[PDB]
RNA sequence: ACCCGGUGAAAUUGAACUGGCCGUGAAGAUGCGGCCUACCCGUGGCAGGACGAAAAGACCCCGUGGAGCUUUACUGCAGCC
RNA sequence: GGAUGACCCCAGGCGGUAGGGGAGCGUUCCCGAUGCCGAUGAAGGCCGACCCGCGAGGGCGGCUGGAGGUAAGGGAAGUGC
RNA sequence: GCUGGGGCUAGGAGUGAAAAGCUAACCGAGCCCGGAGAUAGCUGGUUCUCCCCGAAAUGACUUUAGGGUCAGCCUCAGGCG
RNA sequence: CUGUUGGGAAGCAGCGCCAGAGAGGGUGAAAGCCCCGUAGGCGAAAGGUGGGGGGAUAGGUGAGGGUACCCGAGUACCCCGUGGUUCGUGGAGCCAUGGGGGAAUCUGGGCGGACCACCGCCUAAGGCUAAGUACUCCGGGUGACCGAUAGCGCACCAGUACCGUGAGGGAAAGGUGAAAAGAACCCCGGGAGGGGAGUGAAAUAGAGCCUGAAACCGUGGGCUUACAAGCAGUCACGGCCCCGAGGGGUUGUGGCGUGCCUAUUGAAGCAUGAGCCGGCGACUCACGGUCGUGGGCGAGCUUAAGCCGUUGAGGCGGAGGCGUAGGGAAACCGAGUCCGAACAGGGCGCAGCGGCCGCAAAGUCCGCGGCCGUGGACCCGAAACCGGGC
RNA sequence: GGGGGGAACCUGGGGAACUGAAACAUCUCAGUACCCAGAGGAGAGGAAAGAGAAAUCGACUCCCUGAGUAGCGGCGAGCGA
RNA sequence: AGAUGGUAAGGGCCCACGGUGGAUGCCUCGGCACCCGAGCCGAUGAAGGACGUGGCUACCUGCGAUAAGCCAGGGGG
């Protein structure tokens, strides 16, 4: 029915496999049909482009990749350590995500 | 499917206690007037199978 | 005793024949089957327990004999079983027809007979018949012939 | 006789053992888990637990090391494929039925 | 048809380093024996051989194979009496 | 001989189509396996003048390959061109 | 007489100035799918290895004769000796 | 969680933790604890179901005695022709009915295998009726099921392309990489293509992309060959080249030497088949039988369908089957019986080892193997025959 | 209210042949293939003018068994309650 | 007089590297079997189609001139 994700743009993710493990950094972006995030300044690939209106000049940028949404994790913004997320439910009782080492929400 | 019992061999022939198969002389269904006493006499009698034709109408006979 | 030790005895498991499959095998090629004719084809031969290369065959040469029955079938009529003396050797006590065909000695449907092999022991036997020597060896040893009907 | 005799086997090389209750076990593995160490079962050896018990079931199915089954399900292939029978006396009444 | 540039099939093909004679051989041999002859590789041509190619001979026989047809063959049916 | 299919010794048999019988090899799959081998490199491919086996085969090494494979003992077949 | 267009007649049926002609490039009974893996006592083909033994091409009968049944001859297991 | 090797850790190492969850799939490789899940729980305003629970309604319910009104008609019944049944004309009943004839209302009628009697069974000629049963377009679960020549005809835009007037026939065709980072820019070229540069762990992973066999085509090198006679090899020796009292490659000379398969009395055969290579490709399965064999039990052995349990757990179930007695067409008798006048003769039948204990065995059940029967029964092949359509 | 559709399944109305019988006609294949009508989530059948020997049972359907029995059968091949 | 080597147009064997080709292994969006579940649709016009439908749209999917969609309830975040 929908694809799921523990994680969101734009909470804050320490990237936890790869050549970049370890980093820390905002998810730019959810890619949920490639089950992908792009997080701020991680994966980072040379790209050519052509000498275009868009790129004059030419030669090269730079994109962040994405990557599976498993390497990430969120930060808790209470106890700032990565968690697996649980969900608690409120008295409204809308849900919401919470730290699963402390309790407090992650938004 | 199970294999069945041929019913003209059932009609014809008796498996005895040890398994020979029995059968009665053939000769006498006709032409009689002439074969002596002795012959008439001796075609009513049973007879036993020799063993090669024996153990084939045996297999024709699954369940005596 | 580990999954590892579990093994068949010497010839419990044997292999299958293969044949057609090459010639060290000794059964390649033909498949043990020979040189052509029927019997080499896929479908064979005739049953050979009757057929006879078309002579009239060793069992239609034989006369038929006895009542073979008719429609509406067999008569319905009492069947009797024997069970002899000896049989009834393990018994003490009683005997009766339930009772032989629960040790598995006498078949149901069938009425009781006793009969005179063995010797006779001093037991009341009930039953729907008994040959000459069974009564007298019954009633001999002190036992007592009882006639259902 | 093929039943009696698996059970035979283990019981010829001390490897079958019979318990009266199992203390603390209440469906939780830690519990399985202690009772066990205590009863001489490290997990070192594979074991083939027998009990009516559900409770105890439960608390241990989720070991690698442990197969259970209730005694209605006793069967040889089980028996073999472990190194140690663990059985409640109430089981090994119920096999001492069936190999009757 | 031949030669040069351009494009480029085919049946067939166990593999082949594939001569002649007299013999031999399942009775018509490049392939076996004995001899004779013969440097290596092509191009245009000829058709004697490769029992050349094509088509599991159509004649012939065999199969208790098939089908079309015939009749005072057998058996039945329509139709008609 | 020794006790038992442990291996030694003496002797004899061992051409083979149809065909009977025996003993094995390898392929796919299952139990063994929540195990074990594996990126310090799976299967598969290519080499080898090496090792074991009568043989079918199995090892071992080098190169390729890049993610699988699977023992001793057994089980079952879409099993060998 | 020839010809366009529009129609009708078909499978043991049509149609035929008759050739068993034609009925969609093979008609002595069209084509497609189905019974269907028809049947084929005929031809072909039948796939790893090693070891032991090892035939027959006769007789009788057979709508049989290049097919069968029995016997003979091969082979295995048990027994006798 | 940390360390470590690595492009990447989930590998190895250190120290931990969960488990009613160690089914399984992912994540840069091999992860219980990262993700998706899993065990265990929870969930519908709306539509569908509701065979379970509750309620209602329809509907249901007496005994003697008398009367002899009613109780399914072109029906029963008989005959003729047929079909159904195991029943093929048979001694042929029963059920059904195309033709003819043709009743009765229980003191009526049909049936129990021609018919008759007796003794029983049952109520024709009006209708309905859940469940237990069959199937699988559809959804899900599970495989000692396939893995792109397999498995559905189709993993892919396939009942498509294409073929056929039409009915109808009917394919081929999957895979870069962890990530597009899918190669800016320069160079040669019209372009295609390439060479650099760059990306990547890897680019003979560059998109004509994983692996990348074989036939087939080529470049380079070693050895060899233009007086030689050939199923192409083999044995010997010698020359050259290579790797280092040896081996490998090559082949000058000498010796020997009639392809494979098939079919045949007999083939190198001028008899069949095959251009070469890769892949597909033929003795099976069920049920019965017969022998053999490995076990279990043994005058006994064994359960089927089902039911309970499980969710890769087994148990129950004795109806039934085989065996324990044969002989006889049968009545029937029975260790005998049949033929016969026979107490004659004959046919076919009947009769463990050791020390009460063990041991073996009849027999029977299960497994395994050979062969047999029924199926298409080892695979491929007709000409034909039949049905329905075009 | 009907009409038309639905992969199999189901009932009813019609209904082959190859083949087997080592020829073939009765017989088999088989009331199968197939055409048609109809139903439905099932269909059919169903509450004895039954069975058939028990002084018995008690609608129908479906499974096991009875049983390859009883029988049927160019008393053949086979068929089969 | 005698005798013995370097020729290779081309060919043959071997070795190396390639090209062609697409086996094999691994892989799986798919298939297959069994079991369970579930089982009618249609004149209120079905099954199945035609033609349309996007700002730019060949095809597929979706949808029907209200045309990759309109209204409402529920779910979800
Ligand atoms: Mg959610
Ligand atoms: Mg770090
Ligand atoms: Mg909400
Ligand atoms: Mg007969
Ligand atoms: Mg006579
Ligand atoms: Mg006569
Ligand atoms: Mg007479
Ligand atoms: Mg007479
Ligand atoms: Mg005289
Ligand atoms: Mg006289
Ligand atoms: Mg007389
Ligand atoms: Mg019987
Ligand atoms: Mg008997
Ligand atoms: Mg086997
Ligand atoms: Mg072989
Ligand atoms: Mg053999
Ligand atoms: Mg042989
Ligand atoms: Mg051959
Ligand atoms: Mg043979
Ligand atoms: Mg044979
Ligand atoms: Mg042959
Ligand atoms: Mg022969
Ligand atoms: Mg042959
Ligand atoms: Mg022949
Ligand atoms: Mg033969
Ligand atoms: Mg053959
Ligand atoms: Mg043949
Ligand atoms: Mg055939
Ligand atoms: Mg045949
Ligand atoms: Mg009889
Ligand atoms: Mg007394
Ligand atoms: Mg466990
Ligand atoms: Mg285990
Ligand atoms: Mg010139
Ligand atoms: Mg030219
Ligand atoms: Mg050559
Ligand atoms: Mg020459
Ligand atoms: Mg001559
Ligand atoms: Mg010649
Ligand atoms: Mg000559
Ligand atoms: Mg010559
Ligand atoms: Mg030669
Ligand atoms: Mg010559
Ligand atoms: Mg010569
Ligand atoms: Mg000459
Ligand atoms: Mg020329
Ligand atoms: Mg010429
Ligand atoms: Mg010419
Ligand atoms: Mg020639
Ligand atoms: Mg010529
Ligand atoms: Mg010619
Ligand atoms: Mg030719
Ligand atoms: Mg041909
Ligand atoms: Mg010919
Ligand atoms: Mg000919
Ligand atoms: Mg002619
Ligand atoms: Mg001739
Ligand atoms: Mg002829
Ligand atoms: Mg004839
Ligand atoms: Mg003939
Ligand atoms: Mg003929
Ligand atoms: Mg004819
Ligand atoms: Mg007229
Ligand atoms: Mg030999
Ligand atoms: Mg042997
Ligand atoms: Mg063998
Ligand atoms: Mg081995
Ligand atoms: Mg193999
Ligand atoms: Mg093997
Ligand atoms: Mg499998
Ligand atoms: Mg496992
Ligand atoms: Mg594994
Ligand atoms: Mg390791
Ligand atoms: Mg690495
Ligand atoms: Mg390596
Ligand atoms: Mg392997
Ligand atoms: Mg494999
Ligand atoms: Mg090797
Ligand atoms: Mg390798
Ligand atoms: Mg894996
Ligand atoms: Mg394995
Ligand atoms: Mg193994
Ligand atoms: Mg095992
Ligand atoms: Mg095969
Ligand atoms: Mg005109
Ligand atoms: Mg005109
Ligand atoms: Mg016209
Ligand atoms: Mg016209
Ligand atoms: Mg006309
Ligand atoms: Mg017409
Ligand atoms: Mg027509
Ligand atoms: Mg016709
Ligand atoms: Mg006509
Ligand atoms: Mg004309
Ligand atoms: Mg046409
Ligand atoms: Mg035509
Ligand atoms: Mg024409
Ligand atoms: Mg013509
Ligand atoms: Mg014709
Ligand atoms: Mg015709
Ligand atoms: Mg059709
Ligand atoms: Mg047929
Ligand atoms: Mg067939
Ligand atoms: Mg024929
Ligand atoms: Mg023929
Ligand atoms: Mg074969
Ligand atoms: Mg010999
Ligand atoms: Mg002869
Ligand atoms: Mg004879
Ligand atoms: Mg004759
Ligand atoms: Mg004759
Ligand atoms: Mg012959
Ligand atoms: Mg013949
Ligand atoms: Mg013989
Ligand atoms: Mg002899
Ligand atoms: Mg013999
Ligand atoms: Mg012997
Ligand atoms: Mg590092
Ligand atoms: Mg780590
Ligand atoms: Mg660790
Ligand atoms: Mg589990
Ligand atoms: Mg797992
Ligand atoms: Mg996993
Ligand atoms: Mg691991
Ligand atoms: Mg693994
Ligand atoms: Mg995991
Ligand atoms: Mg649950
Ligand atoms: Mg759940
Ligand atoms: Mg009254
Ligand atoms: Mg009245
Ligand atoms: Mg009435
Ligand atoms: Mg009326
Ligand atoms: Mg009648
Ligand atoms: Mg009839
Ligand atoms: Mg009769
Ligand atoms: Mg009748
Ligand atoms: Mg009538
Ligand atoms: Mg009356
Ligand atoms: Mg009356
Ligand atoms: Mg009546
Ligand atoms: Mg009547
Ligand atoms: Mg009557
Ligand atoms: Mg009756
Ligand atoms: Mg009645
Ligand atoms: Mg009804
Ligand atoms: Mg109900
Ligand atoms: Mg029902
Ligand atoms: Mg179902
Ligand atoms: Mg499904
Ligand atoms: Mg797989
Ligand atoms: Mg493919
Ligand atoms: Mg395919
Ligand atoms: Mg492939
Ligand atoms: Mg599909
Ligand atoms: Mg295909
Ligand atoms: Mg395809
Ligand atoms: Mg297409
Ligand atoms: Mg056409
Ligand atoms: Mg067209
Ligand atoms: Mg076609
Ligand atoms: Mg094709
Ligand atoms: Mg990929
Ligand atoms: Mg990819
Ligand atoms: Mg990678
Ligand atoms: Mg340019
Ligand atoms: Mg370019
Ligand atoms: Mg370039
Ligand atoms: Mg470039
Ligand atoms: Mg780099
Ligand atoms: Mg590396
Ligand atoms: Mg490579
Ligand atoms: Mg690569
Ligand atoms: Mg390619
Ligand atoms: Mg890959
Ligand atoms: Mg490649
Ligand atoms: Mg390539
Ligand atoms: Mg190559
Ligand atoms: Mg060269
Ligand atoms: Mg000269
Ligand atoms: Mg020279
Ligand atoms: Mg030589
Ligand atoms: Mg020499
Ligand atoms: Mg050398
Ligand atoms: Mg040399
Ligand atoms: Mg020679
Ligand atoms: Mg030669
Ligand atoms: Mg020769
Ligand atoms: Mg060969
Ligand atoms: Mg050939
Ligand atoms: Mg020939
Ligand atoms: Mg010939
Ligand atoms: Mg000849
Ligand atoms: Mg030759
Ligand atoms: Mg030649
Ligand atoms: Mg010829
Ligand atoms: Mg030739
Ligand atoms: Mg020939
Ligand atoms: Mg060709
Ligand atoms: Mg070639
Ligand atoms: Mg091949
Ligand atoms: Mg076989
Ligand atoms: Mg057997
Ligand atoms: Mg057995
Ligand atoms: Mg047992
Ligand atoms: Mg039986
Ligand atoms: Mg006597
Ligand atoms: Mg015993
Ligand atoms: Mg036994
Ligand atoms: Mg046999
Ligand atoms: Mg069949
Ligand atoms: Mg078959
Ligand atoms: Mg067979
Ligand atoms: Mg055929
Ligand atoms: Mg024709
Ligand atoms: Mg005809
Ligand atoms: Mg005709
Ligand atoms: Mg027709
Ligand atoms: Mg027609
Ligand atoms: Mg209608
Ligand atoms: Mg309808
Ligand atoms: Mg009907
Ligand atoms: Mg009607
Ligand atoms: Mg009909
Ligand atoms: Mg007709
Ligand atoms: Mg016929
Ligand atoms: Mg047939
Ligand atoms: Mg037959
Ligand atoms: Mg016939
Ligand atoms: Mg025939
Ligand atoms: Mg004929
Ligand atoms: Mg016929
Ligand atoms: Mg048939
Ligand atoms: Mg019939
Ligand atoms: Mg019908
Ligand atoms: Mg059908
Ligand atoms: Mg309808
Ligand atoms: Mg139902
Ligand atoms: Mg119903
Ligand atoms: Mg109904
Ligand atoms: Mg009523
Ligand atoms: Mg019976
Ligand atoms: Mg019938
Ligand atoms: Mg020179
Ligand atoms: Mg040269
Ligand atoms: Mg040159
Ligand atoms: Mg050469
Ligand atoms: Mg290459
Ligand atoms: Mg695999
Ligand atoms: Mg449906
Ligand atoms: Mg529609
Ligand atoms: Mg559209
Ligand atoms: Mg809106
Ligand atoms: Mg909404
Ligand atoms: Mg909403
Ligand atoms: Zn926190």
């Amino acid at each position: 029915m929908r694809v799921k994700m523990h994680v969101k743009k734009g909470d804050t993710v320490l990237v936890a496999s790869g050549k970049y493990k370890g980093r820390v950094g905002k998810v730019k972006e959810v890619l949920p049909k490639k089950y992908a995030v792009i997080v701020e300044g991680v994966n980072i690939v040379k790209k050519a482009v052509r000498v275009s209106p868009k790129y004059p000049q030419g030669g090269f940028i730079e994109k962040e990749a994405p990557l599976h949404a498993s390497k990430v994790r969120p930060i808790c913004p209470a106890c700032g350590k990565p968690t697996r997320v649980r969900k608690k439910f409120l008295e409204n009782g809308k849900k919401i995500r919470v730290c699963a080492k402390c309790g407090g929400a992650l938004d | 499917p199970k294999m069945k019992t041929h019913k003209g061999a059932k009609k014809r022939v008796k498996i005895t206690a040890s398994g020979k198969v029995v059968a009665m002389k053939t000769g006498k269904r006709h032409l009689n007037w002439q074969k002596s006493g002795k012959e008439i006499r001796q075609k009513g009698r049973k007879f036993v199978l020799a063993k090669p034709e024996a153990e084939r109408i045996k297999l024709l006979l699954p369940y005596e | 005793m580990k999954l590892s030790d579990l093994r068949p005895n010497p010839g419990a498991n044997k292999r299958r024949k293969r044949v057609g499959r090459g010639p060290g095998s000794g059964h390649g090629k033909t498949a043990t089957r020979g040189h052509k004719g029927q019997k080499s084809r896929s479908g064979g031969l005739k049953d050979p327990r009757r057929f006879e290369g078309g002579r009239s065959t060793t069992l239609m040469r034989l006369p038929k004999r006895g009542m073979q029955g008719q429609v509406p079938g067999e008569i319905k009529r009492p069947r009797y079983q024997g069970v002899n003396l000896k049989d009834l050797a393990r018994f003490e006590g009683e005997v009766t027809p339930e009772l032989l065909v629960r040790a598995g000695l006498l078949k149901k449907g069938y009425r009781l007979k006793i009969l005179g092999e063995g010797e006779a022991k001093p037991l009341k036997v009930v039953a729907h018949a008994f040959s000459k020597s069974a009564l007298e060896k019954l009633k001999a040893a002190g036992g007592e012939p009882v006639l259902l009907e | 006789k093929g039943l009696a005799m698996a059970v035979a086997d283990r019981a010829r090389e001390g490897k079958l053992l019979l318990v009266e209750a199992f203390a603390g076990v209440n469906g939780k593995t830690k519990e399985f888990l202690a009772w066990a160490k205590e009863a001489g079962l490290d997990g070192s050896e594979s074991v083939l637990l027998v009990t009516g018990n559900e409770l105890v079931r439960r608390a241990a199915r989720n070991l690698p090391w442990v197969v259970t089954l209730a005694p209605e399900g006793l069967n040889v292939y089980d028996i073999v494929r472990t190194e140690r029978l663990v059985m409640d006396l109430d089981a090994w009444e119920v096999f001492q039925n069936r190999i009757g």
